[PDB]
RNA sequence: GAGCUAGCCCUGGCCAGGGUGAAGCUGGGGUGAGACCCAGUGGAGGCCCGAACCGGUGGGGGAUGCAAACCCCUCGGAUGA
RNA sequence: GAAUGCCGGCAUGAGUAACGAUAAAGAGGGUGAGAAUCCCUCUCGCCGUAAGCCCAAGGGUUCCUACGCAAUGGUCGUCAGCGUAGGGUUAGGCGGGACCUAAGGUGAAGCCGAAAGGCGUAGCCGAAGGGCAGCCGGUUAAUAUUCCGGCCCUUCCCGCAGGUGCGAUGGGGGGACGCUCUAGGCUAGGGGGACCGGAGCCAUGGACGAGCCCGGCCAGAAGCGCAGGGUGGGAGGUAGGCAAAUCCGCCUCCCAACAAGCUCUGCGUGGUGGGGAAGCCCGGGUGACAACCCCCCGAAGCCAGGGAGCCAAGAAAAGCCUCUAAGCACAACCUGCGGGAACCCGUACCGCAAACCGACACAGGUGGGCGGGUGCAAGAGCACUCAGGCGCGCGGGAGAACCCUCGCCAAGGAACUCUGCAAGUUGGCCCCGUAACUUCGGGAGAAGGGGUGCUCCCUGGGGUGAUGAGCCCCGGGGAGCCGCAGUGAACAGGCUCUGGCGACUGUUUACCAAAAACACAGCUCUCUGCGAACUCGUAAGAGGAGGUAUAGGGAGCGACGCUUGCCCGGUGCCGGAAGGUCAAGGGGAGGGGUGCAAGCCCCGAACCGAAGCCCCGGUGAACGGCGGCCGUAACUAUAACGGUCCUAAGGUAGCGAAAUUCCUUGUCGGGUAAGUUCCGACCUGCACGAAAAGCGUAACGACCGGAGCGCUGUCUCGGCGAGGGACCCGGUGAAAUUGAACUGGCCGUGAAGAUGCGGCCUACCCGUGGCAGGACGAAAAGACCCCGUGGAGCUUUACUGCAGCC
RNA sequence: CGAUGUCGGCUCGUCGCAUCCUGGGGCUGAAGAAGGUCCCAAGGGUUGGGCUGUUCGCCCAUUAAAGCGGCACGCGAGCUG
RNA sequence: UGGGAGAGGGUGGUGGAAUUCCCGGAGUAGCGGUGAAAUGCGCAGAUACCGGGAGGAACGCCGAUGGCGAAGGCAGCCACCUGGUCCACCCGUGACGCUGAGGCGCGAAAGCGUGGGGAGCAAACCGGAUUAGAUACCCGGGUAGUCCACGCCCUAAACG
RNA sequence: CCGAGGGUAGGGCCCGUGACUGGGGCGAAGUCGUAACAAGGUAGCUGUACCGGAAGGUGCGGCUGGAU
């Protein structure tokens, strides 16, 4: 049947991109936190 | 004259349709429509805040002349009369010996053809629009601006009307189609005669779905839920109210009178409405 | 967090084939004029049968499954809310 | 040493279940250390509205080639979507961007909010919508509308020529639109050919034939032809399109009109460039100077912005054309021609799946296009087949029980069972025929029946063409032939009678309930005069609605028919400028503290003083409620009638043992051999009753009762047969569970149900296939139940607050 | 109560005897035949239907008879629901 | 052909009297109602009086023992559209007539449907009386309906 | 071929019968009231409508077959 992971490159990086972090004050919190905690990655890979 | 249907359906033996007779041009003026954005009853917060709204048939806004004064003195010729899927009312084409174009509410009788004309001095006759001070007593009327220049407010669903009662200072005393009497300042415009298509009222939707192609969506009873939807929901069963008939927000909703106590207007209500 | 699901908004797309035969129109009949009757034409409808498509009625299987809801047979809707 | 402890390791179950669709395999030849599993050939089977092909999403090198097989692959592996390395994706025209705007997002102006932030016109962003220039073939191991070949085309710059009042983000036109049905003419695609081209073939009894088999096109600029779309021309006035306007709109006049002309597409033709089968020989070569022609069928595609009808009344903006404004008319713009210029990103491969979403190479899920032929009435249905693609990554045997899916069955035919659950029956098409009842539509495919293949003969009408032949479509009559059987296979209703409920089509508990539940047209009450009520928000602002009482919110009822009675004392709501009560505040009689005193400071009676409440009324499709005892008629029984108590008033019509009836299987009648169910009645209705509607109702229902006919493996009552498993052999090899175990019956005992204690009995050691009585067998720290001064959802005239409203 | 699945049915039995039948008896208000009552006896047997979820019971048609109880109201790692 | 009388019919208008309600004024202790009363209304200011306004329905006098129509039935006034009827003249047609089963149309009230309207009146219904009772007659309230538009119903002591 | 008739299925009319139910006629001396006949004590009758144990009552319009 049809399960919960649709994939949609646009629809990610829309939702949990950089620019949608940034513009929004828990946003920038999410990525100072990902920041102090060392993160490879402050946001999710898409190839846009 | 509401048009019935033969039973070939269960939904067809009670349907009736609008005749569509007065109409005349079956496509609208292109310079004179827009764009009707469909809310579904969502505010700028996106949240319903008009319930069981959405799914209509797209339609086009036309542009009406709710003002008319405007153009005092110019008179127009009646050049159509059209489908207005946003009223109840049908609407007329106006040319103005001008060149411009506008768009009205058709009073009844309005006749392709015929001429209108606004202003203190126009003649008395059904499509003409004057200052309320300048129609006579016993006039019956359509399209009334209810403050000078703010634009026609009462008296635009088919078939309603205001008679104009009498005059008292600055003001007139009409009568609404909801029966109140109020006073309605004289330099206010109002355009003669009733509005058309009287027959509207007399139309059996006849089927679920032709509620759905208006933008109605099923309405379902408080009773019908739960507790933590509505007053009425819950019980064993079937249940009656159990407590005075209420909203979904908790009000009473049988009889109980919601009008702004110290409302500035009320000075110029004389009398409440009737049966 | 509405890439699942629920509603709505904008913009696109899809619905094999067959059946029934509304109004209207035409002609004929009718009458003072009518209503109305008949025939032809016409092609309406939350109309009928049935794939795609959307479903999930009954039974059987499955039950450390092929599958954390599946499979077979049967069954509902299928121009419409 | 225990915490169903934590982390790790290793056991048991066990060589056990399983190895993932029952579409299916056999052999020969190769390679290699090794081959059911890799390569090649022949035979066989499966898909073929796909299990084939092309897009999009998503994935991200999985693509091609060489070299490999430790691990991954449910076995094997020499193979691979795996390991290592090298190679591979080529664009002015395809898609996106340097173009437009949609919801929506954002947002100079502006508005709001303790902060963070929330809004917001224009503007900007935003596409699978608008708009815009490339078709056919060839080439690579791997890309191609991208490279190459042929023939076409777009924009930008500059120049020459000719023309023009040139010029815009401004004005206007246009772009520009729904649903169903649909005409003409085409194309795509397909069928046939006794015609044209072709390697060959003559078998096994016959055929050298008007035989068999194979193929018989594709793209193309200008020009032309056919079919369509778009479109009036002139003049005068002009105050409207937020400046101007010769444009547009409005009035008038003349002319033109089912045309024509101008214009723009589609199709055909077309210089020219391509392609080209079977077979045979080794992806290639030949065939081949390949031929490339005629007839028919024919779109849902094209002409298109086509036509008609209907109501529910069907985006925007740019490109483009026209108008003018500053400006400039040495400019600038239009048309023709020439040369130059033309950037960024994607392009491999998978893509109904072993490469996407499901932890897996997972029987599930995934949007768009093409989807051939024959027959079956049609069709994308069904059967078989083309092109193309597969045999589903464990096999070999055996032919027990038992299970699954399947076939048949003597006599009987629902006796089965909660129930005809299941499975039979019926089954398409043509014709005959068809009941109660009905809202006149329907009920209806009612029911029930007859026909259905093949052959010869005669004949009717239509399409194409020519009016004819040929091809094609729909038939009508007569005479025959064969079988058990002619929709001969596959796909394809069992029917009727009568109740309950809900009018109906719809909707629902994703994943145990599809229903009588929800919704529904329709009915009623009620609020709302517009900066509406109401809703979201602290607000600004929104929705309501660019609506205005024939409208909008709330509530109940639920098509339709006939109807909807009595009670306003309590609660609610509505009305009531009196009266009573009533807060802050006003007032200050009269006191008090202090000071020498002026004074300062404090308490404070009457009196005035809102909503709310009290009080007076109204109101039921507002919340709700609609009696008890006793007596009475010339047989009896029973009471039309009376008495009395109580109430705000004592349940009317209609219905009733009911989806409601406890006693209950009430009583009577029907149906049956027999009927706790069913249907019809009766009425002492435990405990119906009129919009939480009452009684009915044609049609409708995968709803729930009851009966009958048809037919059956449901059953008496089982038997046989098929295949996939089970079983045996080779390969790979789990699981929950498990204190340890050397783990028998009885009668007792024991914390009250003992393999483990007593007494007796019985019993050589160890497995394999089976069955489930026990191990109070497994699983999940009982959901019931109680307990905890545990939790949470819900309610209200519990308490206390708060929003909101007065 | 860190779980002993709980009615009825189906299937499969097995046991007790306070015996429904069949076998053997005594008494009889036992003429015969047929009964009544009690004693011995558990070897075998103890039907098919209508109604209801039913156990039970009533009814139809039979019968030699249509027995009563236990086995966790025997039996859901056997089925039904 | 020339004339006449008439509430004959239909449409559109429109006038005054009265009732009821509303607003203003003035005024106070009862009004109303009956056989008599009571319910009811009234100091929250009624009744009685004056001015203003709204709305519906019916047309006083004329009016008669009258007129018109086939009947049902028709009454302020105005205009339009329309039927019947009588008289005079003795002009035209030349028996073209009478009746009439069926058919068709009209048809008071009440009632029905869908809209609207609603002052007065008033089935049902509530209350006060009366009475043995009083589901009546009398009194105070009061909903359909009475009115309009369309469509039905088709009855009558539709009688002379 | 036709064909008596038999079978299958579905219709139409008539008769008989049926739990129970509807009203009707009739029957020496039952119960309730008193609607009509006199102005019958509310003139009666009437078509219709609503209501009531019953006769009846009331609304609307009509008749005199009404009295004074
Ligand atoms: C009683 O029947 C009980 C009910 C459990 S589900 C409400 N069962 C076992 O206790
Ligand atoms: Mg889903
Ligand atoms: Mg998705
Ligand atoms: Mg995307
Ligand atoms: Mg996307
Ligand atoms: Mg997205
Ligand atoms: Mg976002
Ligand atoms: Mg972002
Ligand atoms: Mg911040
Ligand atoms: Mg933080
Ligand atoms: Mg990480
Ligand atoms: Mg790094
Ligand atoms: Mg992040
Ligand atoms: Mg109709
Ligand atoms: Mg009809
Ligand atoms: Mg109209
Ligand atoms: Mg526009
Ligand atoms: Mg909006
Ligand atoms: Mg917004
Ligand atoms: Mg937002
Ligand atoms: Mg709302
Ligand atoms: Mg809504
Ligand atoms: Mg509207
Ligand atoms: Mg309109
Ligand atoms: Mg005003
Ligand atoms: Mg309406
Ligand atoms: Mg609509
Ligand atoms: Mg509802
Ligand atoms: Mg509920
Ligand atoms: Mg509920
Ligand atoms: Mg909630
Ligand atoms: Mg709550
Ligand atoms: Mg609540
Ligand atoms: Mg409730
Ligand atoms: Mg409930
Ligand atoms: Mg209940
Ligand atoms: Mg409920
Ligand atoms: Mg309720
Ligand atoms: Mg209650
Ligand atoms: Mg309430
Ligand atoms: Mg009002
Ligand atoms: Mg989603
Ligand atoms: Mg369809
Ligand atoms: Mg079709
Ligand atoms: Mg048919
Ligand atoms: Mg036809
Ligand atoms: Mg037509
Ligand atoms: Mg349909
Ligand atoms: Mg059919
Ligand atoms: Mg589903
Ligand atoms: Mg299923
Ligand atoms: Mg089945
Ligand atoms: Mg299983
Ligand atoms: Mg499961
Ligand atoms: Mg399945
Ligand atoms: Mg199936
Ligand atoms: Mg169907
Ligand atoms: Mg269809
Ligand atoms: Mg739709
Ligand atoms: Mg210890
Ligand atoms: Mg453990
Ligand atoms: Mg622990
Ligand atoms: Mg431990
Ligand atoms: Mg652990
Ligand atoms: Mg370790
Ligand atoms: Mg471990
Ligand atoms: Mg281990
Ligand atoms: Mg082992
Ligand atoms: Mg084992
Ligand atoms: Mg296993
Ligand atoms: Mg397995
Ligand atoms: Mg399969
Ligand atoms: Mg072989
Ligand atoms: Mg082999
Ligand atoms: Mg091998
Ligand atoms: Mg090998
Ligand atoms: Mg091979
Ligand atoms: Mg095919
Ligand atoms: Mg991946
Ligand atoms: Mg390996
Ligand atoms: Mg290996
Ligand atoms: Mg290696
Ligand atoms: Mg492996
Ligand atoms: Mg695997
Ligand atoms: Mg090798
Ligand atoms: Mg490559
Ligand atoms: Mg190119
Ligand atoms: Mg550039
Ligand atoms: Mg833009
Ligand atoms: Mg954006
Ligand atoms: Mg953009
Ligand atoms: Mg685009
Ligand atoms: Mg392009
Ligand atoms: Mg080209
Ligand atoms: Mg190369
Ligand atoms: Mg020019
Ligand atoms: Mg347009
Ligand atoms: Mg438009
Ligand atoms: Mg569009
Ligand atoms: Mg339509
Ligand atoms: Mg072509
Ligand atoms: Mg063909
Ligand atoms: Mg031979
Ligand atoms: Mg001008
Ligand atoms: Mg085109
Ligand atoms: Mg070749
Ligand atoms: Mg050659
Ligand atoms: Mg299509
Ligand atoms: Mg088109
Ligand atoms: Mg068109
Ligand atoms: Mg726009
Ligand atoms: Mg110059
Ligand atoms: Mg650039
Ligand atoms: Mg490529
Ligand atoms: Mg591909
Ligand atoms: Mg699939
Ligand atoms: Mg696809
Ligand atoms: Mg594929
Ligand atoms: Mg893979
Ligand atoms: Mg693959
Ligand atoms: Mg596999
Ligand atoms: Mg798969
Ligand atoms: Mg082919
Ligand atoms: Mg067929
Ligand atoms: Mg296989
Ligand atoms: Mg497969
Ligand atoms: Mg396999
Ligand atoms: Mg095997
Ligand atoms: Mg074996
Ligand atoms: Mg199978
Ligand atoms: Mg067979
Ligand atoms: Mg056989
Ligand atoms: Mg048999
Ligand atoms: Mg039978
Ligand atoms: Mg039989
Ligand atoms: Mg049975
Ligand atoms: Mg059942
Ligand atoms: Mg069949
Ligand atoms: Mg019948
Ligand atoms: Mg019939
Ligand atoms: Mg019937
Ligand atoms: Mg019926
Ligand atoms: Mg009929
Ligand atoms: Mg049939
Ligand atoms: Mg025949
Ligand atoms: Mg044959
Ligand atoms: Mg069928
Ligand atoms: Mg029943
Ligand atoms: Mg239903
Ligand atoms: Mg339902
Ligand atoms: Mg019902
Ligand atoms: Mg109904
Ligand atoms: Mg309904
Ligand atoms: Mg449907
Ligand atoms: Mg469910
Ligand atoms: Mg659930
Ligand atoms: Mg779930
Ligand atoms: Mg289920
Ligand atoms: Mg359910
Ligand atoms: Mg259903
Ligand atoms: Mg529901
Ligand atoms: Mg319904
Ligand atoms: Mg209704
Ligand atoms: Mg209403
Ligand atoms: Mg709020
Ligand atoms: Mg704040
Ligand atoms: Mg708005
Ligand atoms: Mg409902
Ligand atoms: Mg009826
Ligand atoms: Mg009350
Ligand atoms: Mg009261
Ligand atoms: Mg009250
Ligand atoms: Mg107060
Ligand atoms: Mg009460
Ligand atoms: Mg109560
Ligand atoms: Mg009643
Ligand atoms: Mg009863
Ligand atoms: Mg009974
Ligand atoms: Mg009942
Ligand atoms: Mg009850
Ligand atoms: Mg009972
Ligand atoms: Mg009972
Ligand atoms: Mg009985
Ligand atoms: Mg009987
Ligand atoms: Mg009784
Ligand atoms: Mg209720
Ligand atoms: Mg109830
Ligand atoms: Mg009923
Ligand atoms: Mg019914
Ligand atoms: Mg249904
Ligand atoms: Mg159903
Ligand atoms: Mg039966
Ligand atoms: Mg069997
Ligand atoms: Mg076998
Ligand atoms: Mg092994
Ligand atoms: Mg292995
Ligand atoms: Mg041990
Ligand atoms: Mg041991
Ligand atoms: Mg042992
Ligand atoms: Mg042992
Ligand atoms: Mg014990
Ligand atoms: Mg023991
Ligand atoms: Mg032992
Ligand atoms: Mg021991
Ligand atoms: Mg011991
Ligand atoms: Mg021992
Ligand atoms: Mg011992
Ligand atoms: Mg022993
Ligand atoms: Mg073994
Ligand atoms: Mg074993
Ligand atoms: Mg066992
Ligand atoms: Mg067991
Ligand atoms: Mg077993
Ligand atoms: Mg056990
Ligand atoms: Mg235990
Ligand atoms: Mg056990
Ligand atoms: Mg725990
Ligand atoms: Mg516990
Ligand atoms: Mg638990
Ligand atoms: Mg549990
Ligand atoms: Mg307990
Ligand atoms: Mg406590
Ligand atoms: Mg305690
Ligand atoms: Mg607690
Ligand atoms: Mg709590
Ligand atoms: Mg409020
Ligand atoms: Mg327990
Ligand atoms: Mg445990
Ligand atoms: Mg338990
Ligand atoms: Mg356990
Ligand atoms: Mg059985
Ligand atoms: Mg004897
Ligand atoms: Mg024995
Ligand atoms: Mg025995
Ligand atoms: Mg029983
Ligand atoms: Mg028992
Ligand atoms: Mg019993
Ligand atoms: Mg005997
Ligand atoms: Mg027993
Ligand atoms: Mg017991
Ligand atoms: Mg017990
Ligand atoms: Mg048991
Ligand atoms: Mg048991
Ligand atoms: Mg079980
Ligand atoms: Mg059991
Ligand atoms: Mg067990
Ligand atoms: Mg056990
Ligand atoms: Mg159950
Ligand atoms: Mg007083
Ligand atoms: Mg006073
Ligand atoms: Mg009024
Ligand atoms: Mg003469
Ligand atoms: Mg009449
Ligand atoms: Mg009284
Ligand atoms: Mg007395
Ligand atoms: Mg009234
Ligand atoms: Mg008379
Ligand atoms: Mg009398
Ligand atoms: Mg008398
Ligand atoms: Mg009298
Ligand atoms: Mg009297
Ligand atoms: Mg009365």
């Amino acid at each position: 049947m049809k399960r919960t992971w649709q994939p949609n490159r646009r629809k990610r990086a829309k939702t949990h991109g950089f620019r949608a972090r940034m513009r929004t004050p828990g946003g920038r919190k999410v990525l100072k936190r990902r920041r102090q905690k060392g993160r490879w990655r402050l946001t999710p890979a898409v190839r846009k | 004259a509401v048009k019935k249907f033969k039973p070939y359906t269960p939904s067809r033996r009670f349907m009736t349709v609008a005749d569509f007779s007065e109409i005349t041009k079956t496509e609208p003026e292109k310079s004179l429509v827009k764009p009707l954005k469909k809310t579904g009853g969502r505010n700028n917060q996106g949240r319903i805040t008009v319930r069981f709204r959405g799914g209509g048939h797209k339609r086009l806004y036309r542009i009406i002349d709710f003002k008319r004064w405007d153009k005092v003195g110019i008179p127009a010729k009646v050049a159509a009369i059209e489908y207005d899927p946003n009223r109840s009312a049908r609407i007329a084409l106006l040319h103005y010996v001008d060149g411009e174009k506008r768009y009205i509410i058709a009073p009844d009788g309005l006749q392709v053809g015929q001429q209108v004309v606004a202003g203190p001095d126009a003649p008395i006759q059904v499509g003409n629009a004057l200052p309320l001070r300048f129609i006579p007593v016993g006039t019956v009327v359509h399209a009334v601006e209810l403050e000078p220049k703010k634009g026609a407010k009462l008296a635009r669903a088919a078939g309603t009307s205001a008679q104009i009662q009498g005059r008292e200072g600055d003001y007139v005393i009409l009568r609404l189609p909801s029966g109140e009497l109020r006073k309605v300042h004289g330099e206010c415009y109002a355009t003669v005669g009733a509005v058309g298509n009287a027959d509207h009222k007399n139309i059996v939707l006849g089927k679920a779905g032709r509620s759905r192609w208006l933008g109605r969506r099923p309405h379902v009873r408080g009773a019908a839920m739960n507790p933590v939807d509505h007053p009425h929901g819950g019980g064993e069963g079937r249940a009656p109210r159990g407590r005075p008939p209420a909203s979904p927000w908790g009000w009473q909703t049988k009889g109980l009178k919601t009008r702004k106590r110290r409302k500035p207007s009320s000075r110029f209500i004389i009398a409440r409405r009737k049966k």
